[PDB]
RNA sequence: AGGUUGACCUCGGAUCAGGUAGGAGGACCCGCUGAACUUAAGCAUAUCAAUAAGCGGAGGAAAAGAAACCAACAGGGAUUGCCCUAGUAACGGCGAGUGAAGCGGCAACAGCUCAAAUUUGAAAGCUGGCUUCGGCCCGCGUUGUAAUUUGGAGAGGAUGCUUU
RNA sequence: AAAGCUCCUUCGACGAGUCGAGUAGUUUGGGAAUGCUGCUCAAAAUGGGAGGUAAAUUUCUUCUAAAGCUAAAUACCGGCCA
């Protein structure tokens, strides 16, 4: 941790303390991905597929229309960043797909 | 074990094996009585991880309930008092379909303490729950201490109070800056506000 | 229909154990 | 502005029962001091500084010790509130000085702690001894382990010899220019990269 | 019945001081229970799968043929959930499976 | 092989 | 005998064995639904008011509650209530008006249970019936009842002392 | 037989028509930052929510929702006793 400068204001502010380093808590493991976890989901996605605005994002990215992949994915599903991992992991699928045929 | 796999499978449902089995059991239940009585739980993770067991003593009941809006019990569909702007076909109610659900599925089955309820299944015209309640008089039930404080007085008719989850999520009972007014009772809150203290020595 | 006594006192085993091996003691603070 | 525009008397509340309600206050504390004797009333509480920068001055009791305090106290976490110590899993330790300061408040609980046997005839290895059970006690650990110097002192004395030289063109001068910088922070950075962009594309 | 000559069997070893594998020899049984037999599966001990085609709900087994392909394990689908549920004493069972068995079979 | 947990 | 004999699943019957619900009360409490007089010159935003009336549901209290919190600090640390914050931040036709929260002091303090793991060298769990009170049966349950774990962690190892 | 403490290579499952988005009604001091409900769309894995002015990029700080229980301090024009 960078030390506190000792004033009220400016850059790196506030009372001088000797900080100290965390063992890290638990509770925010929670996004990290489990090897059970990964296992299941890939089974889930192998055996049930995809869904039908899922596959109108993958034959835009095949297509090659990245820009109207992403507003097609944001219409879908609400936000700008969810729309991008989507768009992310569709396109590691169609990566997948490839280097299999 | 398979539940993780129902788990994930269940999130899944715009696929085409869920899509069907879907569209099955909606035509299923939809032949079915509006409350009947379900022998086993059609999503057993569901109900499991909202706490339901296969001991004597947790039954399951499916219910369907009318969809979309509410409305007014006015004569014709009309008011007779200042305009509001608006008609009976944009009111809404303040409760879940789903806190419906668990309302009158408690009101069939009396004898019976409401635990929580689920999501099965829905079309244009109704959507389906299915509602987990506890026996409070069964001796399997009271004999266990994860499950006998439902056996307590307090918890009579907790769907009627907005004491189970959906009521919990109606009332607005989050801790936060954007739950100011109904975190610990809106009414009760009101009251609070708006009552006038007078001590002794003022 | 209150429940009975036995029921009322009944207590899962983990709480047992904890009960058994940490219950609260007897204790005094010198001044 | 007076606000007396709803129906305001239906919930006035008056306040004749303020010295009735001390009485039953205080019963209620002899009925608990009575059952709890001859342990202290109250548990141990930490002592925690007030956050916000209007409070930070000023310390006083918080809710109970953490796990880190208390492992470094070496009292276990299920035995803790078993002899009268409050604990508190969500507070952290992000500095030295609260950690120790609370560590060496533990330590003289512990050493201040007398505890006796589960069994009479059966005393333990960390039962206290019959003969130095016996002593003058405690029962208000809010009194005994109160937050003896809140604020820092206001005034020191030193000597002429080591009055400090203080900072290199006035206090004033160093707060307006540490705002500045503050202000600024990313015009530099910004113009450093323009800058070393430049020197990249013609050197 | 069994099992209760069996814990007898144990218990006057133990009176008389012995360990109850000095009595009792390792036991062979067809495994069962759908947990169990997916934990089985995953962890690659399940040398035969069988699992019942009438499950309802058909969630609980739609997954395991390919969670056995997968895994390499033999799988196949039979008629009767009751009829398995013969070989493991209950009304139902809904999948079993053949870990190990003795030397002679 | 997949495991949920490490086991004795 | 196989056009037979059964195992399940689902759905029914019974004045079957044993239970439970209804109504009253409703000052206080948890929700739903929901005005108008009034105050704005009048008056469809607004105000009265998220009130009165109506409906459903508890208890001696109810409710809330052990952070998907507050913060931005040298950080506090479940919930409830009092004082203060504060008639303040903020909202508002043509303005009448409305209006919280963090910190801080105090009262009172108390923490926890599941789902997601294979016991798999042994469903170890439970309702009911009959008891000679030792137990024995009809069953529930593997589409999962016990023990173990709940994020503050835990699981597996190592290690040597403590505890009932 | 259970239980605690200390250390660690490794592992460390964590709640879905839910969150979130749009729209409509209602509500709030949160008519730029509130909550609830209906319809449509509908997730993720260091992910998600929040950080009271909309958006993109790079950071940071806090917790860990969509399951559940729990006394006290608090209320009391009903009932009983004083």
């Amino acid at each position: 941790p960078v030390e506190r400068t000792g004033l009220i204001r400016g850059l790196n502010k506030g009372h001088k303390t000797t900080r100290r380093v965390l063992k890290e808590r638990p509770s925010r493991r929670k996004g990290a991905q489990s090897k059970r976890t990964q296992f299941v989901r890939s089974l889930i996605r192998e055996v049930a597929g995809l869904a039908p605005y899922e596959r109108r994002v993958i034959e835009l990215l095949r297509n090659g229309k990245d820009k109207r992949a992403r507003k097609f994915s944001k219409k879908k599903l609400g936000t700008f960043g969810r729309a991008k991992r989507k768009c992310e992991e569709l396109q590691r699928i169609i990566a997948e797909s490839r280097r299999a045929h | 074990g398979a539940l993780k796999y129902l788990e994930e499978l269940s999130k899944k449902k715009q696929s085409d094996v869920v899509r069907f089995l879907l569209r099955v059991r909606c035509w299923e239940y939809r032949q079915l009585n509006v409350i009947h009585r379900a022998s086993r739980p059609s999503r057993p993770d569901k109900a499991r991880r909202l706490g339901y067991k296969a001991k004597q003593g947790y039954v399951i009941y499916r219910v369907r309930v009318r969809r979309g809006g509410r409305k007014r019990p006015v004569p014709k569909g009309a008011t007779y008092g200042k305009p509001t702007n608006q008609g009976v076909n944009q009111l809404k109610y303040q409760r879940s379909l789903r806190a419906t659900a668990e309302e009158r599925v408690g009101r069939r089955c009396s004898n019976l303490r409401v635990l929580n309820s689920y999501w099965v299944n829905q079309d244009s015209t109704y959507k389906y729950y299915e509602v987990i309640l506890v026996d409070p008089n069964h001796k399997a039930i009271r004999r266990d201490p994860r499950i006998n404080w439902i056996c307590n007085p307090v918890h009579k008719h907790r769907e009627c109070r907005g004491l189970t989850s959906t009521g919990k999520k109606s009332r607005g009972l989050n801790k936060g800056h954007r739950f100011n007014k109904t975190r610990a009772g809106r009414r009760k809150t009101w009251k609070r506000h708006n009552t006038l203290s007078l001590w002794r020595y003022r | 229909r209150r429940l009975s006594k036995e029921d009322a006192s009944r207590v899962l085993e983990k709480t047992k154990k904890r009960l058994t091996h940490f219950p609260q003691r007897k204790y005094a603070v010198k001044a | 502005n007076n606000h007396f525009r709803k129906h305001w008397q239906r919930r006035v509340r008056c306040h004749f029962d303020q010295p009735g309600k001390k009485v039953t206050r205080r019963l209620a504390r002899r009925a608990k001091a009575a059952a709890l004797a001859p342990r202290p009333v109250d548990k141990l509480r930490p002592i925690v500084r007030c956050p916000t920068v209007k409070y930070n001055r000023r310390t006083r009791l918080g809710r109970g010790f953490t796990l880190e305090e208390l492992k470094a106290a070496g009292i276990p976490r299920l035995l803790a509130p078993t002899i009268g110590i409050a604990v508190d899993h969500r507070r952290k330790n992000l500095s030295e000085e609260s950690l120790a300061a609370n560590v060496q408040r533990l330590k003289d609980y512990k050493a201040r702690l007398i505890l006796f046997p589960r069994k009479s005839n059966k005393p333990k290895k960390a039962d206290t001894p019959k003969d130095q059970q016996t002593a003058e006690t405690t029962t208000s650990l809010r009194t005994s382990f109160g937050v003896e110097q809140p604020l820092a002192p206001g005034f020191t004395e030193i000597s002429k010899s080591e009055i400090p030289a203080g900072i290199e063109g006035g206090a004033y001068r160093a707060l307006r220019k540490a705002r500045s910088d503050a202000r600024l922070v990313g015009v530099r950075e910004k113009r450093a990269k323009e800058k070393a962009e430049a020197e990249a594309n013609k050197k | 019945q069994e099992k209760k000559e069996r814990l007898l069997r144990e218990a006057t070893a133990i009176k008389e001081g012995k360990k109850k594998e000095d009595v009792s020899k390792k036991p062979y049984t067809v495994k069962y229970g759908l947990n169990h037999v997916v934990g089985l599966i995953e962890n690659k001990k399940a040398s035969l799968v069988l699992i019942a085609n009438d499950v309802d709900p058909i969630e609980l087994v739609v997954f395991l043929p390919a969670l056995c392909r997968k895994m390499g394990i033999p799988y196949a689908i039979i008629k009767g959930k009751a009829r398995l549920g013969t070989l493991v004493h209950k009304k139902t069972a809904a999948v079993v499976a053949i870990t190990e068995v003795r030397s002679e079979d | 092989a997949v495991s949920v947990r490490k086991r004795a």
